[PDB]
């Protein structure tokens, strides 16, 4: 509220409030999944100038 | 020049009936050495009895509502108390 002029005998006075405020992140975890090659099988799918099916 | 200072005198003392505690200044002091009926004067602020805990809330006012019954009266400005029951 607007301030209190203090004058006289006074009681009531204006109030300064407060507030807190709690502020959250969330973080989640994802995952993919690929298909490839064998390592002991690369050598059946070697080609001239690239190696994979 | 005369009727002007006149006029001057009656207008401070109609404006002065309508005051706390108007500020005269006297030609001689007064004798009050009596303790009694000192106490029934328009200057008389506050209560005869007041408690510790007494809640007292300042306001602007409008008009004179010197120890009188007082009223809210919303208007821009803050809300204001005036002479009213």
């Amino acid at each position: 509220a607007n301030p209190t002029t203090i004058a006289n005998e006074v009681n009531t006075i204006s109030t300064i409030g407060f507030s807190s405020e709690v502020v959250r992140l969330n973080y989640l975890k994802l995952q993919y999944k690929f298909r490839h090659l064998k390592q002991t099988s690369e050598k059946f799918y070697t080609s001239d100038s690239y190696i994979g099916d | 020049t005369t009727q002007l200072v006149k006029e001057y005198q009656e207008k401070r003392s109609k404006l002065e009936k309508f005051m706390k505690n108007p500020q005269h200044d006297a030609s001689l002091l007064s004798n009050s050495n009596e303790f009694r009926d000192k106490n029934v004067e328009f200057f008389a602020s506050g209560g005869t009895r007041t408690s510790k805990f007494d809640k007292l809330e300042n306001h602007p006012f409008l008009g004179y509502p010197y120890k009188r019954g007082v009223k809210r009266v919303i208007q821009h400005y803050e809300p204001h108390v005036e002479a009213g029951g």
